[PDB]
């Protein structure tokens, strides 16, 4: 009983801690993914503004 | 049935052990390397019982040293009589106990319990006739406690038929090292119980009053306390150790001094307490052993009834002079011994007195008083495990509540059991 709480203690830190790293990944790749396509988002509205120059002309 | 064999086991354990070895052998005239240079052939004519005999004449206790860290084992070594013992009965682990008895009786003291067992068995192989065997200990440490108890509980199921005899220090807040104490000593009496033939409950809280308040010394250390324990360890095995006329091993010891299994936990008691010029009388012997002050441990015994007295004294004095006043103790406090056991107090006399005293007694007192110690440690259990305190370091080795409340229930039961008699 001694050793199967000690492993269940080492076990259960180990599943709680990758967990916890990925879940971590996840969202911080989603903030930088919804940064970048706001971004991205501008450079297709600065090629609107660059055609609507051309096509009044 | 001539040979004993000895186990010590714990800080405490080798520590009052180690005493016991250094006041015998003196006793026997075995100096620090094992050589005999004493002059009556009385200190040899019964040297088997607690030594083996070696090349070249050499004297070696029959002695195993257990710890579970080497510290105080290697002060043994150390120590004035270290190099009379053998080497291959210093038995030690390395990470200790940690005033734990789950780490001693089920994690690391499993661990080395086997080769403890080991020595024990080759000592016990060279023995013509094996009497029994006797451990020092205490109940309030790790070591002493749990693997005493474990060693204890092996011990009875290899030699099943061989008595085991324990000298049990008790614990108490004026003499404590943790808070965990109650929990360690509960646990471990309630294996005494079942597991032992006698057990000579030394109280640290008795020795620390007798050498505060009848003895005069302000800061008592543990080597003041040992002494006591030294001598009166002396006392109980004196007349095993010699003659005089006296036809008696461990078991028929035990069958007049136990008339119940469960209750052989006895009142050690010694006279004159030391630390004298002017030798005392018969009739001060007599009243000091009997005396509440020279109790080791801390009951009243006015407060119980004695079921069995046994008294040895040492020293040249009149053996009629000694039935004379152990007749009057009797007659004129008759109360106090069980009308329903005839003729309980029994009295010898050995005429080799023990170092530095002239004359003196040993008492040994299986009194329903000992309720009293048991008590005390019970209220110290349930203070704290009423709340389940400091229970984590126990359960994280793999114990279970329900292992201490078996505990708190039997150890309540034999308090129960002594006040049955106490009034029968
Ligand atoms: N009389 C006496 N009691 C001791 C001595 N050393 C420790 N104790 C007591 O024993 C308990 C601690 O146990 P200890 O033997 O140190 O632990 P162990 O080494 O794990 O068995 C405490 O209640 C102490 O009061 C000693 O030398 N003499
Ligand atoms: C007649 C007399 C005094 C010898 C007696 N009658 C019943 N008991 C004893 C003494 C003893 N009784 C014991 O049970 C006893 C126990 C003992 C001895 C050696 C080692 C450990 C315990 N030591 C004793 O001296
Ligand atoms: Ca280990
Ligand atoms: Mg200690």
């Amino acid at each position: 009983k001694a050793i199967e709480e000690n492993n269940n203690f080492i076990k259960m830190a180990k599943e709680k801690l990758a967990q916890k790293m990925e879940s971590n990944k996840e969202n911080r790749e989603a903030h930088l993914a919804a940064m970048l396509e706001r971004l991205q988002e501008k450079d297709k509205h600065a090629e609107e503004v660059r055609k609507n120059k051309e096509l009044k002309e | 049935m001539r040979e004993i064999v000895h186990i010590q086991a714990g800080q405490c354990g080798n520590q009052i052990g180690a005493k016991f070895w250094e006041v015998i052998s003196d006793e026997h005239g075995i100096d620090p390397t094992g050589s005999y240079h004493g002059d009556s052939d009385l200190q040899l004519e019964r040297i088997n019982v607690y030594y083996n005999e070696a090349t070249g004449n050499k004297y070696v206790p029959r002695a195993i040293l257990v710890d579970l860290e080497p510290g105080t084992m290697d002060s043994v070594r150390s120590g004035p009589f270290g190099q009379i013992f053998r080497p291959d009965n210093f038995v030690f682990g390395q990470s200790g106990a940690g005033n734990n008895w789950a780490k001693g009786h089920y994690t690391e003291g499993a661990e080395l319990v086997d080769s403890v067992l080991d020595v024990v068995r080759k000592e016990s192989e060279s023995c013509d006739c094996l009497q029994g065997f006797q451990l020092t200990h205490s109940l309030g440490g790790g070591t002493g406690s749990g693997m005493g108890t474990l060693l204890i509980s092996k011990i009875r199921e290899e030699y099943p038929d061989r008595i085991m005899n324990t000298f049990s220090v008790m614990p108490s807040p004026k003499v404590s090292d943790t808070v965990v104490e109650p929990y360690n000593a509960t646990l471990s009496v309630h294996q005494l119980v079942e597991n032992t033939d006698e057990t000579y409950c030394i109280d640290n809280e008795a020795l620390y009053d007798i050498c505060f308040r009848t003895l005069k010394l302000t800061t008592p250390t543990y080597g003041d306390l040992n002494h006591l324990v030294s001598a009166t360890m002396s006392g109980v095995t004196t007349c095993l150790r010699f003659p005089g006329q006296l036809n008696a091993d461990l078991r028929k010891l035990a069958v007049n001094m136990v008339p119940f299994p469960r209750l052989h936990f006895f009142m050690p008691g010694f006279a004159p307490l030391t630390s004298q010029y002017r030798a005392l009388t018969v009739p001060e012997l007599t009243q000091q052993m009997f005396d509440s002050k020279n109790m080791m441990a801390a009951c009243d015994p006015r407060h119980g009834r004695y079921l069995t007295v046994a008294a040895i004294f040492r020293g040249r004095m009149s053996m009629k002079e000694v039935d004379e006043q152990m007749l009057n103790v009797q007659n004129k406090n008759s109360s106090y011994f069980v009308e329903w056991i005839p003729n309980n107090v029994k009295t010898a006399v050995c005429d080799i007195p023990p170092r530095g005293l002239k004359m003196s007694a040993t008492f040994i007192g299986n009194s329903t008083a000992i309720q009293e110690l048991f008590k005390r440690i019970s209220e110290q259990f349930t203070a704290m495990f009423r709340r389940k305190a400091f229970l984590h370091w126990y359960t994280g080795e793999g114990m279970d509540e329900m292992e201490f409340t078996e505990a708190e229930s039997n150890m309540n039961d034999l308090v129960s059991e002594y006040q049955q008699y106490q009034d029968a």
